[PDB]
Formats: structure tokens, C-alpha cells, sequence
DNA sequence: AGAAAACCCTTTTGTTATATAGTATTTTATCCTC
DNA sequence: GAGGATAAAATACTATATCCTGGTTAAAGGGTTTTCT
RNA sequence: CCCAAAAGAAGUCUUUCUUUUGGGUUUAACCAGGAU
């Protein structure tokens, strides 16, 4: 936890249609094996 | 110009390329269609897998095994013709068929 | 006469002259891009280009001797045509005829295929690499995320 | 493309006949099909531009 | 139902269904016994086809023999195929990885023909792969299925297409054969009938006509009544008839030496010979038809004829002058029109048996040449039969067709569904079809003739949508291979019930109505007005006089899969199709359960697919337990059934069975007697009942996704099991002994200490990652690679069974192995986030927040909810059967009872009996077509029983009032809550998630591997690189490009840099770019990197 | 020659090129990304680098 | 001394292609001119 | 009547998103050699 | 760059240093089936 601290990581989709398909954000650990993803991004994504 | 790689890029220039050439940037004659012998399981000689055309097979060990110890360096094998080197020449050298 | 003049004048401007058309050696490309993988059994898998020069090796040596030991014109013209067609398909198969065809009537990966199409060492390999430290997983979405 | 002129006549609530969703099924399928090859395109114009 | 012992499952049906689902896996398994010719098949052709009765293996072998040489000398002929019982049963042969065959034999005779001397043997042809009785081929152990084919009919086809430059009709003519060479008369600008024989350049037709043998006169004789064939005739340019021959040969052939005899010799042979010009059966059958030749006598000859030829170019030119109909000498009239391709009375279905029948002829044919060859090179007096036949080319066809092709596939086992849904598949694409990539939009949509023969929602998702479909429920496969549909004929407006099978033309003939109409119970309509189905699909209103045929019952579309959906009439087709492909991919829980709300078609589907285990004959139960169940049939005889524990399927899933029987009830022939896989007491069962709520919450089931109490975790609700299996061979090799030992070199104790003393795993210890499970040493060429198979990256869970081959046994090993010790490896998978769980309506979402049990909006009696689904995906999507299904659930969970004090409720009137009451958790089934409706539904809630004390939890609306259990207030408004049938998809996240630091690289090119199993690493694409240029950063590019990927140095030094806290170093070059030099110069280019 | 070469028609462009003996100045983004040197656009201009 | 099973080499009728859309270059066919 | 020039047709080449997993990977014939009877 | 085994030295009751040998591509191409 100490190392992953304010290290940014890329989170990409496919097809990375346009400029905003490849976006950085801070890595935080969660229970599970399930990247979680914030709701406000899904239509830049385009993602369900 | 800058041989075989690092930065000093400037400019890629193609061209038609003359039996001359071709001659120039091969190590030898492929005359056999021989690819590896099954019981030895190791390159045939004068084959598409000689060692004396394209290197050795093995870091620093010739086809004879006349020599297999790093101090000898860049020595010509006296019996088999081998050159002593890294195995990562044999994805340099090339061939040409005559 | 206009359409001409592109390749006249390209040959006139430069020093390379046109005999590079016509080869009298043929390159062979390094063992390491060619290997033979030699699957459990002795399956050993060869690729195309391996039965390619094969062929045209076996050829040349064909023509080599008969031209040797003497022969009449009509024999030895049709061996330099096989090793005419033979060249051809090695440099680019399919282009003239029926390709070369080996297991199960498949058509071979001659070099020219090498760089074509999205499987070539232009668009599947140079534009587009497997990194490192990297992963993928299902997404969820969770609302106490901030942005 | 031309228009069925029956027309369908039942809401998805009262729920359709057996000919109606017949003749819908007809439009249906073409949809994905559409989207499909459409999506498959549109990566070409992409790409030149 | 009609089954002894099925669970009483009621029905709210209206329309009662005279015909009875047919037998779901008929198709394949009376297309093949045609093929050996079972006496089964004999006496079903006998009652219909009795006129000409033959197997396929026979007529291959008539049409083969006799087999003569030039001079004719001498002949060889076959005949009476035979076959002897199979060499072991099928769980031996699926278990030591034995092909399921029996031997064929067959009588060949040698004659001579110039000394009198018969000579006949029996000689073997091989080993034959049979079929499980169950529909399924079995090879090298492994369960294959045969999947129907799709293609065009031979015969002749017309079309007309506009010409842009003239804007004239132009028409053409094809006349496609089976294993021949076509040829085609067109017309075109510039009135010119010509001809295309072969595929060869164009000529005109005078040309063929006057090689037939056809005078200058006798053309304009007969061809005199259109101005085409009269210009053609002015302008031919042909001399006589050997001109005429010449000409031709200078086309078909080229470059060749002209002469008479062999032009003569080649255009005969070409169609007029039963050697290079086969039109089949069928395709005389569909000729004869569509130009009238010979109505009467029987189909015997396949080859071309002159009146035929001469009779389509009528037929052509006619078409041409807009003609109506045609009388042709010697012939009944017929219409003159266009055809069509996708009408299915032009696609036939080569089913499983035409297939193998090819491969066999194709086969016979190498093994003829061969034994012609061999006819003339060996002195005669001693030849004899056996000395002539090569039976290596035949076992060698055989062997190639279930071996390698795109219709001999792997049985997806996924569920019995799947199984039996993928025995009834028909698709498109294969040798001799279209292809995926080739396909336009024509094609894939769905004709109008479709109706009852192929169903239209289910089909696939992806780049196949339209090349592969499903049969439908009633379909059956005629002789030709044609698909009929039953229909009940009405004779003078009164509904008999005499079913005739009608295939496509007589369908379009005729006028049909519907199923759902209203009978007057006396098979007469209630008004004379009913939709019909004309001649072209179209939908229209004729009186109840004309009407000539009705459909036996509603679903007669939908196939088995699409047949299971509740409420299916009121879901889109686009939703409905993801709900019909999206229970092919279940998982078989630990525990089933039967559905709440099903359509009467589970129990069909499950006894069909052939997963339970069904008593052959009645009698009473002796014993029973886990292991096996023995029956002692009712005169002396006694039988025993063993079960399948823990085996695994193709796909890695759990195919348990447990009996369902006790020691003294009795059986009845037919009767359920052993669940399977995802059957609860024979009813398919791929899910579980759960409570469900339609709130959105907390937004955690925002955009689709799915959020689960957590008494699924804790009860094991939704707990699937999933078994590995891993393979070891020991090869001989040349250098040779290699051997299976326990002592591994440069090894720990600890690690050894699983081992036994053979060296395998003891069974009942957690193998999990980085274990030894075998140990393997071979020699280097001590001299020996330890080659220990090791649990691969990323399993665990038990070792459940072992199972070591050895040569010593004298078993059948693969050729150079000694041993080939196999072990499987069992866990048991729970839910959680990532999964993908989905109804049936194709609700489908991925399990999101698998909250505590505590904070669960909890109904007014502490009962709390176990799932929530968002509104904002039922209203857009139209899929609103679901919510019907909801409230129905809860009517069946909760029981009812319809108050009949004085006189039935006006919306209950049509209800049927013994369902104004129901107890609580009772069963009931909604047909596909006819099932509840609105009104019926709103009556059901307005009534239902208390729980447990006086109240009821669900009012007239069908919404509760639930307490929000993670705050204490209760939610300001009613929700809606019922009973839903979630299932779990075979999509779990526990397969997906894989990560990499560094691993494996390539050969090649020095680029890490792809896919989790090396270790993999992620595909940086080509249009993900124009984002990274778009937003203008470099150096990340050029990391991940360089010194991420393939510059050889700076992987080392960043490791080493990032280890020791040293700011990484700079990027090379890549190795890919050295790799395209030495491409480049291999072609002759002269490449060079100036400076 | 070489952006072009990787568009399209990889064997026209290389032949047409190989005959006129053209030299490639490297310019561009996808050269650039080819070889593994920092594209001349975004941060890898000289102003910012 | 003859027969049967095991090495070493070679090499793979016209099949079946249900294609569109666009452009670019070679025939060839016919029309116009001298 | 013969030659040249222009439409026509006739062929030749090029292209038609992203990602993941599972099963196979040669046979067949001719010629030559060794062991068993 | 990395791992395994053998021997010697120091301390801890199990880590470090030195020497010798061995080593690293579960690769690859096809067909098929899925996901968004
Ligand atoms: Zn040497």
C-alpha cells in the first residue's frame, strides 16, 4: 500500500475508438478480483 | 553506415541490390538440402543449418569440439570451420545460393 | 510514351543501373527467423520458407549436373524453367499459376507474405507490441470511487 | 424495405400473435446484421483518415 | 403428461394440440441407420418408399461395380454390406480412449470373361465408427457430433437482373449439377442467346444445338416463334457439325490439337456419361418438376439428355418474351417464372448420413483407380479378390472426414441444452457453402418460408448471425432432404385431424390459417374472417371458406431452446434472442432445481437429451444406491444401472447423476429413474428461484450490473463444481528410457513428500500451484531433463482420480510411449464479484456488491431480498415478459385461491379447472404462444394466502413495502418483489483475471507470448497508439514500445535500475525493426541505414 | 517510403520505391514509432525536450 | 534360400469457391478515314 | 479495301474493427534390408 | 539477466561470501468455438 501510493496506472478498453479510450487514474486495493471503475467515466469509455 | 545498430539514425535509403551485393553479405554457399541429421539431432554441413556458414549452434562450442572454453575467442576451427562465437550470430549471418 | 518515362528516367537519374532485375544469386535469410520447432514425438515442424529454398536447392543442383554431363537444349530449357517457376514461388507465391501447395492442399507463407496483410512484420509486429507488467480483468462499478 | 401493410396491431403488453412477431422478427434481424458489418467498416474510415 | 412419472406440472393452455413433439433427436439418428440400413429403417421405408428401399452403403457399392478394364476381360464386382457386433461398449471405449467402430465386411466377386472362372471372397473394409443411441460419433475417447449442412439443390435455377447501360431485362439460366461441370444460357444486350459450357468463354447456343446433331432447319422448325433464336441462327458462323465440334473443343480445352473423335469423345463424356454427370436423385426429381418431362416414370438415371437441353432453352427464351405458361412435347404444362434461393424448397439439408456417404464414395473411388491400375500389371489366374482391393485409402477418407473437418465438431457439454441443441443444428458455412467472411445481407435474414422449419430468434450473437440456425420443434427431414412441417387439413370449413407433411412448394400452394383461432369445438370457425398466409407470406383476412390447412398448434416456430422462455409474446426478438443464447451457457450447480414458472417443454428437452437415465423395461426396484440402481423386470430377468460420479465433461463441468427411486416403488417403461446434470426429477433445472426487487440502490446496480444478498455464498445456493484434467506421456524416443519416476534430481524433501511411491499424486491432497504431480525424466541426448508436470499457473483443489496406462498391460498406447499417466484436479467455484448471472429473458448483468445479509431492503416480516435489478433496463429494452414472470412467481410461491363462493369471477370463466386453488411453492407452466394472460394475472394477486399469520405482503399492484435494512426507514414508496429464475454463466472471473511483471519471451522476435496459460502479457494495439499521439505524450509511447516489449538490454538494466532505485535508463532500438532489415534484404533490396 | 509502405500495398510501394532509390528523412509519427525514437510532436518536440 | 516385417526417400476431373466495389491496364472489335 | 483510332470487355490487383480459449500438427507408395523359417 | 545442484569459510541453529557443472523459452502455424 505504501508503494502503489500516488503512482498512476492506465486503465484501457477495445477498441480504444477515440482520444479518451486510454485514461491514468490512482490505483487503490479492493476485496475481490473485479477492477472497479468510476460511474462517471462509462460514456468516455463507452463501457457497460 | 553505423553497421549493425545504436542512435545514429538519420536516414533509410533503399535500393536494388546486385549479384555483387548479395555475394558481399553472405558467409558462405548453401549447396544441399539437408535441413538436421535425426540421430545426431544437429546441423547437417553445407545445409540450410551449417554451422560454418551461418555460426555456431552453441555459446563458444565448435561443431568438432576441438575448442569449448571462452579464452578461445574468434579463432577459425582448424578441423570443422567453425567460427567460435555467440550463438545470437545466427540471426545476422546470411547465405546465397549460386 | 508518358507512362514510360517514370521508370526511364528513374534508372537515367541514378547510378544503380537495371541489371538488378535479372539475379544470379539468390540470398538465404538467417537460420533464427526460419527455426524448426522440434515438437514432442519428433513432430518436427518446418516452416514454408525451409521447403521453399528446399525445392529450389534441390533444383539448381538438378540443372547444375545435367548441364555438367551434357545434355541436349530441349532437357536442359525445361529444367531452367522449373527453376524459373521455382525462384518465382519462393519470392512470391501465387502471383503466376496454382501456388505451391504442401499439406492438405494449403497454399505456403513465400516472404513476400511475411510483409502484407495484418500478419505481416509491418502491422502485427512493428505498430503493435505485447508489453509488460500489465493485465486485464472484468470491470465492476463501485459509487464511492472519487474521479 | 417496403412496409408490411397487416400492420402489427398488439402491444407489447397484450402481447403479439403468432404471424405478428413473425413479420417483426423479419426487421429485427436486420438490425444486427447492420450493426455488425458497420462497426466492422467504420475502423477502415478510421484508419485512412 | 404422457410421461408415467413426471411431476404434476399445470398448465394454463387454452388450445389443446393434437400432435405430440416428435422424437428431438430423430433427425440424426434416422439420417444415419439409413446409412448401414438397420432393419429399423427398412420397415419405416416400407411404409412409404417401399417402392425402391436402399441403404447408402449399398447404393454407393451399385453404383460403384462392376469395375472393368478396356478390353473387359475380366470384372470385379461388390455387394451386401455387413457388419459385425462393435468391439467393446461405449464406457469402455470413452474411458482407454477406443474408438467406437465394428467391423464391415463386403462380398467381392472376380470374373473372368474368357475362361468362365468366379472367384468371390469376403474381404474387410475397415473399421466403421458407429453411433451412441444417443446421436453422438465417438473418436479417440473424445464425443463428437456431425452437424447438418445447408446448400443449394441441384437443378436448373432462372433470374432475371436490370442492364444499367440499356436498361433491358436480361435473363439466365443455371443448371448447377452435384459433382458434374455446369453450364449456363444467358442473354444480354445485344439479343444474343449463348451458351458457357464449363466456365469457359461465351457462344452461341446454335453452336451446341447443331453438335447435338440439330440442322440449320430443324432449329427454326421448333426454335421459329422468337426473333432471338431466329438472329442467333443468322449470325452462328458454324459450318455442318464438325465445325461446330472443333469450336467447342477450342473453348473447353485449349491448346490442343482438334480432331473429331476426341471432341466427340470429351463433349460426351463431359454430361452424357453416369461418370462426370451425376444429378443425384433429387436433382432429376426437382428437373423433371420444374419443366414437366416425365411425370410418370419412376427416377432411375442421372445424367443429361437432349430434350432436356433443348427444353430449358425454350424455357429461357419463352421467359424471355414474357410468356405466362409453356406446354413442352411429351410433357404437362408448367408456369414460366423466376426462382428464388432462400426459398427453402431450394436448400436441402445433407444431414449426418449424406455426409459420410461422400466421404465413402470419394474413398471407393481412390481404391477403384487403384485397383484398375493393378487390373493390368499382374498375370491373370492369379488374381484373386483380395489380392486386388487396397483398403488403406477407404479407412484413410473416414479417418480425415471425423478427424479434421468444420461439421465434425466437439459436443459442447456445457448442460444437457447445449447437447441437444447442437445435435439439431443446422449451419451454413462449411465445404461447399458460403463463407463467414463472404456472406452479404441476402442470406442472413430470415424468408418468409421459414414458418415451422427453421426458428427465427435463435441464432447467434456474433459474426454469424444468419449462417447458423436451429430446426424447429415439429420439423422432420424428407427423403430428397428437404424440410416438411406438419399441418391439420380442413375439409369444407371443418377441422379434421388427418396431419399431412407439407414441404415448402406445397405450402406456398395452399392457404393455411392459424393455430390460435377459435374452434367452436366441433373444428369449425366462431367468424368466417382469420388471418391466412397466401402464396408469398403475405398476411391477410379470407373467409373461413376457403381456408385449406391450419397449423397443428402455436410454437411450431420456435425451436427447443426459444421454447423454454416464459411469456415469450410479449419480449422483443432482439432480447429474445440473447435469452435463447444464453441457456446454452449455464453451469451445473451442486444441488438443482426445478423452475417455478416454466412451458411444459422441460420435461421433453430432459428425457430427449439423454442425460437421465430412463428404465427400458417396467419393473420393481431391488436396490439402490449412489453407485448403481438393479431392476428386476417383471418376468425373471434382472438389470443394473450404473451411474456417472464426478466425470468430467468437454467443457469442465460436473456430470453427476443420483437416483431418484427407492427400494420398493415400481418403474414403469419410459419412467425417470436418475437425475442428471441440471435435471431435478427430469425437469431441466439451470438456475435457482430468487427473491428479486425492482429498486435502483446506492447505485452499485447502475448500467446493468447486479447486486446479491449474501445468503447466496453462506447456503451454497449458487455453487458450482469445475474439473481440470492434466496429461502426461512418457515417449520412447530414441535415446529411449524414459520412465515415470519419484526421485526427482536437485529436489527438496518437502516437495517430494505428496509423491507416492510410484511418483503420482496420492489422491485426497490439495495439488495447489507449484506442486508436483508427476515425475518425468528424459535423457539429455545424469543425462536426463526432469520434465515433472507441475500444477500450471493458476489451479488448485483436490486430486480426484488418477489413471495411469501402461505398455507393459498391453494396453493401446500411442506408437513410442511406455506410460501415459493422466490426473484431474476438482474445485468447488462460489459466487462472486464478476460472475455473470442472467435470467432468461436476457437480463444478463455481472454480480456487482455482494452485500452482508443484514442491510437488505427486508419485506414487512424480516424476509430479505436477494437480488435488486435496476428499472432503467426493463422499459428501454422491451423485455417486459420479465416483470409478468416476476408477479406470476409470487403467485406460485405464495398460493392462491380464486373465491368461488357464489359463482366463478368473470375474469377466471376460461381458467381452467383445478387451478382456482394452488398451495404454496406450486409448479405451474405458461405455454410459449398461450399462455396467462393480463386479465388472469391481475385476478391471481388480487387474491393470495398469508404467510404464516394474517397478512398479506404483496397487494393488488403486485408491489410491497420494504424497509431499507442499512439506515432503518422505510422506503417512501411500494416496490415491485416476486420470484425470478436466475441462472449462472459460465463467464466467471476467477478464468479471466491474469497479470504479468515478467515472464516468457518469444523466438522469433524477443516480444513476450500472448495468453494467460504461458504467462501472457497484454496486446498494446495499433489504434491504442493513437490515442497515446493524440494527447501528445512521447515518452510513455516509447517505453512501452522499447523497453517494455522487445530492446533486449533494457529489460535487463530497467529490472536492475528498479530493484537498486536508480533512475531507468534509455531506450535502444527494437529488435522487430532488425528482424524487417534481414526480411527486406532476403528479397533483393539493398537496405542500408545511412548516418 | 516506409509510412506509405506500411498503409497499404506494402509490395507496389516497396518496388516502386526500391527501383527510384528514394531515401527516407525520418519525419513523421509513424516512422518514428517504428524505429523507437520519440515521435516529434506532443512532449518530444525540441521547445519542450 | 525364400518370405514377411521394418528402413529411407519423395511428393501432394477439377472439384467445392454461392462475393461486391473500385481502379487500372491490356486486348479486341468495330467504326471512321484515306 | 486496308490501316488507324476509339469504345468495350476482359482481366488483374486491392480492401473490408478489438480481444480471448480449444484441438492438430501426414499419408502413401516404391525401393531396399534384415530376421525367421 | 535468472534458477538448480555439489564443495569450502563465517555466524545463526540457517543466512551471507568463494569455486565447478548444468542450464531459459510451456515456441510456432492452422481450423474451430466464444466475448464486448
Ligand atoms: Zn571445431
Amino acid at each position: 500500500e505504501e508503494v502503489i501510493a500516488e503512482h498512476p496506472v492506465l486503465l484501457n478498453r477495445a477498441p480504444t475508438l477515440h482520444r479518451l479510450g486510454i485514461q491514468a487514474f490512482e490505483p487503490m486495493l479492493v476485496e475481490g478480483k473485479a477492477i472497479q471503475l468510476h460511474p462517471l467515466v462509462c460514456e468516455a469509455f463507452n463501457a457497460d | 553506415g553505423a553497421m549493425l545498430d545504436v542512435n545514429f539514425f538519420d536516414e533509410l535509403r533503399i535500393g536494388l541490390a546486385t549479384a555483387e551485393d548479395i555475394r558481399q553479405w553472405s558467409y558462405g554457399e548453401v549447396k544441399k538440402p539437408e535441413t538436421i541429421n535425426y540421430r545426431t539431432l544437429k546441423p547437417e554441413k553445407d545445409g540450410l543449418f551449417c554451422e560454418k556458414i551461418f555460426g555456431p549452434t552453441r555459446d563458444w562450442e565448435c561443431y568438432c569440439g576441438k575448442y569449448k572454453r571462452v579464452r578461445f575467442k574468434g579463432i577459425i576451427c582448424e578441423r570443422c570451420g567453425v567460427e567460435v562465437t555467440r550463438a545470437k550470430v545466427r540471426r545476422e549471418r546470411m547465405g546465397h545460393i549460386e | 510514351a508518358l507512362k514510360r518515362l517514370k521508370v526511364v528516367a528513374a534508372f537515367q537519374q541514378s547510378g544503380n543501373s537495371p541489371m538488378g532485375m535479372v539475379l544470379d544469386a539468390v540470398p538465404v535469410i538467417p537460420p533464427e527467423l526460419r527455426p524448426m520447432v522440434q515438437l514432442d514425438g519428433g513432430r518436427f515442424a518446418t516452416s514454408d520458407l525451409n521447403d521453399l529454398y528446399r525445392r529450389v536447392i534441390n533444383r539448381n543442383n538438378r540443372l547444375k549436373r545435367l548441364i555438367d554431363l551434357g545434355a541436349p537444349e530441349i532437357i536442359v530449357n525445361n529444367e531452367k524453367r522449373m527453376l524459373q517457376e521455382s525462384v518465382d514461388a519462393l519470392f512470391d507465391n501465387g502471383r503466376r499459376g496454382r501456388p505451391v501447395t504442401g499439406p492438405g492442399n494449403r497454399p505456403l507463407k513465400s516472404l513476400s507474405d511475411l510483409l502484407k496483410g495484418k500478419q505481416g512484420r509491418f502491422r502485427q509486429n512493428l505498430l503493435g507490441k505485447r508489453v509488460d507488467y500489465s493485465g486485464r480483468s472484468v470491470i465492476v462499478v463501485g459509487p464511492q470511487l472519487k474521479l | 424495405g417496403e412496409f408490411i401493410p397487416r400492420p402489427v396491431k398488439s402491444s407489447f403488453r397484450e402481447g403479439l400473435t403468432v404471424l405478428e412477431y413473425f413479420i417483426n422478427t423479419h426487421g429485427a434481424r436486420k438490425g444486427l446484421a447492420d450493426t455488425a458489418l458497420r462497426t466492422a467498416d467504420s475502423g477502415y474510415l478510421t484508419r485512412r483518415l | 403428461n404422457s410421461v408415467p412419472g413426471a411431476p404434476n406440472r399445470v398448465s394454463f393452455a387454452k388450445l389443446r394440440e393434437p400432435l405430440e413433439v416428435p422424437g428431438l433427436l430423430d433427425v440424426q439418428t434416422d439420417s444415419f441407420e439409413w446409412l448401414i440400413g438397420s432393419p429399423r429403417w427398412r420397415e419405416s421405408a416400407a411404409e412409404r418408399g417401399d417402392v425402391n428401399p436402399v441403404g447408402g452403403l449399398e447404393e454407393v457399392l451399385y453404383e460403384l461395380s462392376p469395375i472393368e478394364d478396356f478390353s473387359g476381360s475380366m470384372s470385379l464386382s461388390f455387394s451386401d454390406p455387413r457388419f459385425d457386433d462393435v468391439k467393446a461398449p461405449v464406457d469402455e471405449c470413452k474411458d482407454k480412449d477406443m474408438t467406437y467402430a465394428a467391423p464391415l465386411f463386403v462380398t467381392a466377386e472376380f470374373i473372368n470373361n474368357n475362361t468362365g472362372e468366379i472367384k468371390s471372397q469376403t474381404v474387410f473394409m475397415g473399421d466403421f465408427p458407429m453411433m451412441t443411441e444417443k446421436g453422438t460419433f465417438i473418436i479417440n475417447g473424445t464425443e463428437r457430433v456431425v452437424v447438418s449442412q445447408l446448400v443449394r439443390s441441384p437443378g436448373v435455377y432462372f433470374d432475371e437482373t436490370i442492364d444499367k447501360s440499356t436498361d433491358k431485362t436480361l435473363h439466365s439460366v443455371k443448371v448447377i449439377p452435384s459433382r458434374g461441370a455446369w453450364l449456363e444460357f444467358d442473354v444480354d444486350k445485344r439479343d444474343t442467346v449463348g451458351v458457357r459450357i464449363d466456365r469457359k468463354r461465351r457462344q452461341p447456343v446454335t453452336v451446341l444445338l447443331k453438335a447435338l446433331g440439330w440442322t440449320s432447319e430443324q432449329i427454326v422448325e421448333r426454335f421459329g416463334f422468337s426473333e432471338i433464336m431466329r438472329s442467333t441462327l443468322e449470325k452462328d458462323n458454324t459450318v455442318g457439325t464438325d465445325e461446330a465440334l472443333l469450336d467447342i473443343y477450342r473453348k473447353l480445352r485449349p491448346g490442343e490439337p482438334p480432331t473429331k473423335e476426341s471432341a466427340q469423345t470429351l463433349l460426351e463424356n463431359l454430361f452424357f456419361k453416369e461418370k462426370r454427370y451425376d444429378l443425384a436423385r433429387v436433382g432429376r426429381y426437382k428437373v423433371n418438376k420444374k419443366l414437366g418431362l416425365h411425370v410418370g416414370e419412376p427416377i432411375t438415371s442421372s445424367t443429361l439428355t437432349e430434350e432436356d437441353v433443348v427444353a430449358t432453352i425454350e424455357y429461357l427464351v419463352r421467359l424471355h418474351e414474357g410468356q405466362t405458361t409453356m406446354t413442352v412435347p411429351g410433357g404437362v404444362e408448367v408456369p414460366v417464372e423466376t426462382d428464388d434461393i432462400d426459398h427453402f424448397g431450394n436448400r436441402r439439408l445433407r444431414t449426418v448420413g449424406e455426409l459420410i456417404q461422400n466421404q465413402i464414395r470419394v474413398g471407393m473411388s481412390r481404391m477403384e483407380r487403384v485397383v484398375r491400375e493393378r487390373m493390368t500389371t499382374q498375370d491373370v489366374e492369379a488374381i484373386t479378390p483380395q489380392t486386388l482391393i487396397n483398403i488403406r485409402p477407404v479407412v484413410a477418407a473416414i479417418k480425415e472426414f471425423f478427424g479434421t473437418s468444420q461439421l465434425s465438431q466437439f459436443m459442447d457439454q456445457n448442460n444437457p441444452l447445449s447437447g441437444l441443441t447442437h445435435k439439431r443444428r443446422l449451419s451454413a458455412l462449411g465445404p461447399g457453402g458460403l463463407s463467414r467472411e463472404r456472406a452479404g445481407l441476402e442470406v442472413r435474414d430470415v424468408h418468409p418460408s421459414h414458418y415451422g422449419r427453421m426458428c427465427p430468434i435463435e441464432t447467434p450473437e456474433g459474426p454469424n448471425i444468419g449462417l447458423i440456425g436451429s430446426l424447429s420443434v415439429y420439423a422432420r427431414v424428407n427423403p430428397f432432404g428437404f424440410i416438411e412441417t406438419p399441418y391439420r387439413k380442413v375439409v369444407d370449413g371443418v377441422v379434421s385431424d388427418e396431419i399431412v407433411y407439407l414441404t415448402a412448394d406445397e405450402e406456398d400452394r395452399h392457404v393455411v390459417a392459424q393455430a390460435n383461432s377459435p374452434i367452436d369445438a366441433d373444428g369449425r370457425f366462431v367468424e368466417p374472417r382469420v388471418l391466412v398466409r397466401r402464396k408469398a407470406g403475405e398476411v391477410e383476412y379470407v373467409p373461413s371458406s376457403e381456408v385449406d390447412y391450419m397449423d397443428v398448434s402455436p410454437r411450431q416456430m420456435v425451436s427447443v431452446a426459444t421454447a423454454m422462455i416464459p411469456f415469450l409474446e410479449h419480449d422483443d426478438a432482439n432480447r429474445a434472442l440473447m435469452g435463447a443464447n444464453m441457456q446454452r451457457q449455464a453451469v451445473p450447480l451442486v444441488r438443482s432445481e426445478a423452475p417455478l414458472v416454466g412451458t411444459g417443454m422441460e420435461l421433453r428437452a430432459a428425457i430427449d437429451a439423454g442425460d437421465v437415465v430412463v428404465a427400458e423395461e417396467s419393473g420393481v426396484i431391488e436396490e439402490v444406491s449412489a453407485d448403481y440402481i438393479t431392476v428386476m423386470h417383471d418376468n425373471g430377468t434382472r438389470r443394473t444401472y450404473r451411474m456417472r460420479k464426478f466425470a468430467r465433461s468437454n467443457h469442465g463441468t460436473c456430470a453427476n447423476q443420483c437416483p431418484i427411486v427407492d427400494a420398493g416403488d415400481r418403474v414403469e417403461a419410459g419412467q425417470v429413474i436418475a437425475d442428471g446434470p441440471c435435471t431435478d426429477d427430469g425437469e431441466m433445472a439451470l438456475g435457482k428461484n430468487l427473491l428479486v426487487a425492482i429498486m435502483p440502490w446506492e447505485g452499485h446496480n447502475y448500467e446493468d450490473a447486479i447486486i446479491l444478498s449474501n445468503r447466496l455464498v453462506e447456503e451454497d445456493v449458487l455453487t458450482s463444481i469445475h474439473i481440470e484434467e492434466h496429461e502426461i506421456d512418457a515417449r520412447d524416443t530414441k535415446l529411449g528410457a524414459e520412465e515415470i519416476t519419484r526421485d526427482i534430481p536437485n529436489i527438496s524433501d518437502e516437495v517430494l513428500a505428496d509423491l507416492d511411491e510410484r511418483g503420482i499424486v496420492r489422491i485426497g491432497a490439495e495439488v495447489r500451484d507449484g506442486d508436483i504431480l508427476v515425475g518425468k525424466v528424459t535423457p539429455k541426448g545424469r543425462e536426463v531433463r526432469d520434465t515433472s508436470l507441475k500444477v500450471p499457473h493458476g489451479e488448485s483443489g483436490k486430486v480426484i482420480g488418477i489413471r495411469v496406462f501402461s505398455r507393459e498391460d498391453e494396453d493401446e498406447l500411442p506408437a513410442g510411449v511406455n506410460e501415459l499417466v493422466r490426473v484431474y484436479v476438482a474445485q468447488k467455484r462460489k459466487i462472486s464479484d464478476g460472475d455473470k448471472l442472467a435470467g432468461r429473458h436476457g437480463n444478463k448483468g455481472v454480480i456487482g456488491k455482494i452485500l452482508p445479509v443484514e442491510d437488505m431492503p427486508f419485506l414487512a416480516d424480516g424476509t430479505p431480498v436477494d437480488i435488486i435489478l435496476n428499472t432503467h433496463g426493463v422499459p428501454r429494452r422491451m423485455n417486459i415478459g420479465q416483470i409478468l414472470e416476476t408477479h406470476l412467481g409470487w403467485c406460485a410461491h405464495s398460493g392462491w385461491k380464486v373465491d368461488a363462493a357464489k359463482g366463478v369471477p368473470d375474469w377466471a370463466a376460461r381458467l381452467p379447472d383445478e387451478l382456482l386453488e394452488a398451495q404454496p411453492n406450486a409448479i405451474v407452466s405458461t405455454p410459449v404462444f398461450d399462455g396467462a394472460q393480463e386479465a388472469e394475472l391481475q385476478g391471481l394477486l388480487s387474491c393470495t394466502l398469508p404467510n404464516r399469520d394474517g397478512d398479506v405482503l404483496v397487494d393488488a399492484d403486485g408491489k410491497a413495502m420494504l424497509f431499507d435494512g442499512r439506515s432503518g426507514e422505510p422506503f417512501p414508496y411500494p416496490v415491485t418483489v416476486g420470484y425470478m429464475y436466475i441462472m449462472k454463466l459460465h463467464h466467471l472471473v476467477d478464468d479471466k483475471i491474469h497479470a504479468r511483471s515478467t515472464g516468457p519471451y518469444s523466438m522469433i522476435t524477443q516480444q513476450p507470448l500472448g495468453g494467460k496459460a504461458q504467462f501472457g502479457g497484454q496486446r498494446f494495439g495499433e489504434m491504442e497508439c493513437w490515442a497515446m499521439q493524440a494527447y501528445g505524450a512521447a515518452y510513455t509511447l516509447q517505453e512501452l514500445l522499447t523497453i517494455k516489449s522487445d530492446d533486449t538490454v533494457g529489460r535487463v538494466k530497467v529490472y536492475e535500475a528498479i530493484v537498486k532505485g536508480e533512475n531507468i535508463p534509455e531506450p535502444g532500438i527494437p529488435e522487430s525493426f532488425k528482424v524487417l532489415l534481414k526480411e527486406l534484404q532476403s528479397l533483393c533490396l539493398n537496405v542500408e541505414v545511412l548516418s | 517510403w516506409l509510412s506509405a509502405a506500411s498503409f497499404q500495398e506494402t509490395t507496389r510501394v516497396l518496388t516502386d520505391a526500391a527501383i527510384n532509390c528514394r531515401s527516407d528523412k525520418l519525419n513523421g509519427l509513424k516512422e518514428n514509432v517504428i524505429i523507437g525514437k520519440l515521435i516529434p510532436a506532443g512532449t518530444g518536440i525540441n521547445r519542450y525536450r
